[PDB]
């Protein structure tokens, strides 16, 4: 099938540049445009421009004509978008997309790339086990920058009664929590571990919850 | 720049009901309008293209109609899985602009929250911090109040709340309340209470602990 695989999250300083990638597979790379789309939480969706891989022909939104530079490398089947002179306004999830037949544009999407523009330092999370029929267990993930953090329970095995909450930003540090409700017979008899992953600091922390 | 106004911004609907979203264009864009569905943490999904044409594999409950400046998107009978943000887009003239979205919420029966309080862990205390975490899980509707009566006195400082995205299965919300303070602030008091005031019960659900038990 057609697949668009984008690069990992980035933290980049205001005034600097960042370059994101979109690896395409399952079709002829030079046969389709690669579109770029911007997603901010309160701004919605914005089309940035396209690249036609091979010629490297390009088209931009007036809004992004100086801000974005789009290229593609046919040998590695990957399109690129460079963002220059970065401001916190450029912080967004950036997608790559591809159209299908005739009028079915934006049929195929990438998974998204979170770009964070800030002068704040990359900080790993501090993870704290939360312990007290069904029993609710928790996991406190405090003091990290930037987003995101991914939390799994038992390496994603207890993904039934899990409620992972959105992080809150406070003085350049994020903090969130994840709860997991399991039957009382299972805990503490069988082990429960909160797995926390923070790509920016390349840190992984496994915290076993104990009575 | 062709501006697109999508209405409404938010919508609450029960499983089985019909819902219509409208998409207005500032100028004539013929039938070059597409409809996208985006669930939390996922990329947008193409449902309708060419105003009225259903994309491959999408269910027959989703429809689109319209020409020129007025466009409509309809779910004939809403499923629990239809919880998402729905966008329209024009592709008649560049730049291809999207609507502001319509967030679709699911109506369900009222649910009282399962409340649980957590004292700061010994490992956090070690670091000089003290965060009291109160979980309020699986409730409906989203509107909920939390008060922090520390030794009978209310606390509004250091209290941070966070709602989860509505559950795709049982249509419920969960919400965490975190009271953060310094270690020695935690050591000066004893009785910590998080009370959940919700419309389902006049008597608020209390959960408490003492520092050393």
């Amino acid at each position: 099938e057609v697949k668009l695989q984008q690069s990992g999250p980035e933290l980049v300083k205001p005034g600097a540049s960042v370059k994101i990638s979109c690896k395409a597979s399952g079709y002829s790379f030079t046969s389709y445009y690669i579109h770029w789309v911007k997603q901010r939480p309160g701004q919605g969706l914005e089309w940035i421009g396209w690249v036609f891989p091979g010629s490297g022909n390009t088209k931009y939104n007036e809004k992004f004509k100086g801000k974005a530079t789009l290229t593609a490398d046919t040998s590695s089947s990957t399109a690129y978008m460079q963002l220059s002179s970065l401001t916190s306004e450029d912080s967004a999830v950036y997608f790559c997309a591809r159209g299908n037949y005739d009028r079915a544009w934006f049929a195929y999407w990438g998974q998204g790339t979170l770009v964070t523009v800030s002068a704040a330092k990359t900080t790993p999370p501090s993870v704290y086990p939360l312990a007290p029929s069904m029993v609710t267990l928790g996991c406190l993930v405090k003091g990290y920058f930037p987003e995101p953090v991914t939390v799994t329970w038992n390496s994603g095995s207890l993904s039934s009664g899990v409620h992972t909450f959105p992080a809150v930003l406070q003085s350049d540090l994020y903090t969130l929590s994840s709860s997991v409700t399991v039957p009382s017979s299972t805990w503490p008899s069988e082990t429960v571990t909160c797995n926390v992953a923070h790509p920016a600091s390349s840190t992984k922390v496994d915290k076993k919850i104990v009575p | 720049d062709i501006v697109i106004t999508q209405s409404p911004k938010f919508m609450s609907t029960s499983v089985g009901d019909r819902v219509s979203i409208t998409c207005k264009a500032s100028q004539d864009v013929s039938t070059a309008v597409a409809w996208f569905q985006q669930k939390p943490g996922q990329s947008p999904k193409l449902l309708i293209y060419s105003a009225s044409y259903r994309y491959t594999g999408v269910p027959d409950r989703f429809t689109g109609s319209g020409s020129g400046t007025d466009f409509t998107f309809t779910i004939s009978s809403v499923q629990a899985e239809d919880l998402a943000v729905y966008y329209c887009q024009q592709h008649y003239s560049t730049p291809w602009t999207f609507g502001g979205g319509t967030k679709l919420e699911i109506k369900r029966a009222d649910a009282a929250p399962t409340v649980s309080i957590f004292p700061p862990s010994s490992e956090q205390l070690t670091s000089g911090g003290a965060s009291v975490v109160c979980f309020l899980n699986n409730f409906y509707p989203k509107d909920i109040n939390v008060k922090w009566k520390i030794d009978g006195s209310e606390r509004q400082n250091g209290v941070l709340n966070s709602w989860t995205d509505q559950d795709s299965k049982d249509s419920t919300y969960s919400m965490s309340s975190t009271l953060t303070l310094t270690k020695d602030e935690y050591e000066r008091h004893n009785s910590y209470t998080c009370e959940a005031t919700h419309k389902t019960s006049t008597s608020p659900i209390v959960k408490s602990f003492n520092r050393n038990e």
